[PDB]
């Protein structure tokens, strides 16, 4: 597992158990827990070793994130089911202009997921905009027509308190994306047509998926940026001393990191032959 | 061309206002092909940063 | 031109300040080269320095 220089074992066990219990705390963002970062010991150790410690911590954090990546497949199936339901109900509605309604029905019924984890958000957005267009036409509220512009995604005629509750649930998902569980729909059969109700449920599910995916993507991008800049700084620091161990460490660090696989290779390579480059680093 | 100066330098040629007026009255084209030509955005922005 | 202004389409008129702004299909590059040769000859730079 993770192993690094210059730190007393209490801090080591502290941060590794931080990684262990990462999924079960709010604000799963690393910068949301600054005390863990300063545990690496800025102003406490030499620049080389503190940079190494921070790089190791970020690599471990990235590995934990990539491991805990949620299996969205359960709610994707429900999203597809709800798209089918919305389409079936939208067919029978007595729309004044069947043409554009049929176009939006077609784009709804064509939707499916291709199991590429990155493609979910845009498919969801397409389905949601079509569904919202249909719901707006059914209630015959006005809809945007300016060129180069699209209908915003929002709930239709939903009760205000339920709207803010749903927003709170989505914010909670955004804070911690791993323990998501949706149950919140207090929607009822009396007010609003059945088509509107189906559209509201569909848009809730879709927005939940979008929020979780976007949060994960942003967190990963931040992690990659931190790792890359730490590697650059550490290479520049180490380059000034020409020696066998320093050269070995530099050649290890020269690997580019832009994917989870590259991060795994870099981490494992640092772990596997830690003996060679440890002699170069100063301590205390 | 120097003989044509009786017309070429008269103000009426350089007034575009009636042309702009009729261009506005006719309105933007409705044909779907022309739509790709219709979309453009120009923004005034501060120069500070 | 037609242009977009906060969800509305508007018409815009602007002067072509210099002769170069004419469209190429309406005043091509070779024509500009020949006109430059003409003015150079007028200035007696027909074989230029």
């Amino acid at each position: 597992s993770l192993q690094f220089i210059g730190l007393q074992r209490r801090d080591v066990v502290a941060l590794v158990n931080f990684l262990r219990h990462l999924t079960q705390k709010p604000d799963v963002d690393l910068e949301a827990h600054p005390k863990i970062l300063k545990k690496c010991g800025e102003k406490r150790l030499h620049r080389r070793t503190v940079l190494f410690n921070e790089l190791m911590l970020w690599l471990g954090y990235y590995r934990e994130l990539r491991f805990h990546n949620p299996d969205l497949s359960s709610v994707l199936e429900e999203f597809e089911v709800r798209c089918v339901a919305v389409a079936r109900r939208g067919y029978t509605y007595p729309f004044g202009d069947r043409g554009k309604a049929r176009d939006h029905l077609a784009v709804l019924d064509r939707t499916e997921f291709d199991t590429d984890v990155r493609h979910d958000a845009e498919i969801v957005e397409r389905a949601l905009v079509s569904a919202v267009i249909l719901a707006k036409m059914s209630v015959r509220e006005t809809l945007v027509t300016a060129i180069g512009q699209t209908e915003p995604i929002a709930f239709v005629h939903l009760k205000d308190t339920e709207v803010q509750r749903i927003e709170e649930n989505l914010e909670g998902v955004r804070r911690n994306m791993f323990c998501v569980k949706p149950l919140d729909l207090n929607l009822d059969r009396h007010a609003n047509t059945a088509l509107v109700n189906a559209v509201n449920k569909l848009v809730y599910t879709g927005r939940l998926i979008m929020n979780v995916r976007r949060s994960w993507e942003e967190l990963e991008r931040k992690c990659l940026a931190r790792i890359q800049e730490r590697c650059k700084l550490l290479v520049k620091e180490l380059r000034m001393c020409l020696s066998f161990d320093s050269n070995y460490c530099r050649n290890i660090l020269k690997h580019a990191v832009e994917n989870g696989d590259s991060a795994d290779t870099l981490l494992e390579l640092l772990i596997e032959d830690f003996d060679i480059y440890v002699d170069s680093f100063p301590q205390s | 061309f120097v003989d044509a100066l009786k017309t070429l330098c008269h103000p009426v040629l350089h007034e575009p206002a009636p042309c702009l007026q009729t261009f506005t009255e006719r309105g933007p084209p409705s044909e779907p092909a022309m739509q790709r030509l219709l979309e453009c955005r120009f923004q005034q922005e501060p120069m500070g940063g | 031109t037609h242009c977009q202004e906060n969800s509305e389409t508007v018409a815009l008129c602007t002067p072509r300040i210099v002769i170069g702004n004419l469209p190429d299909g309406l005043a091509p590059g070779p024509f500009h080269e020949l006109r430059t040769w003409e003015i150079m000859e007028h200035m007696r730079l027909r074989p230029p320095p």
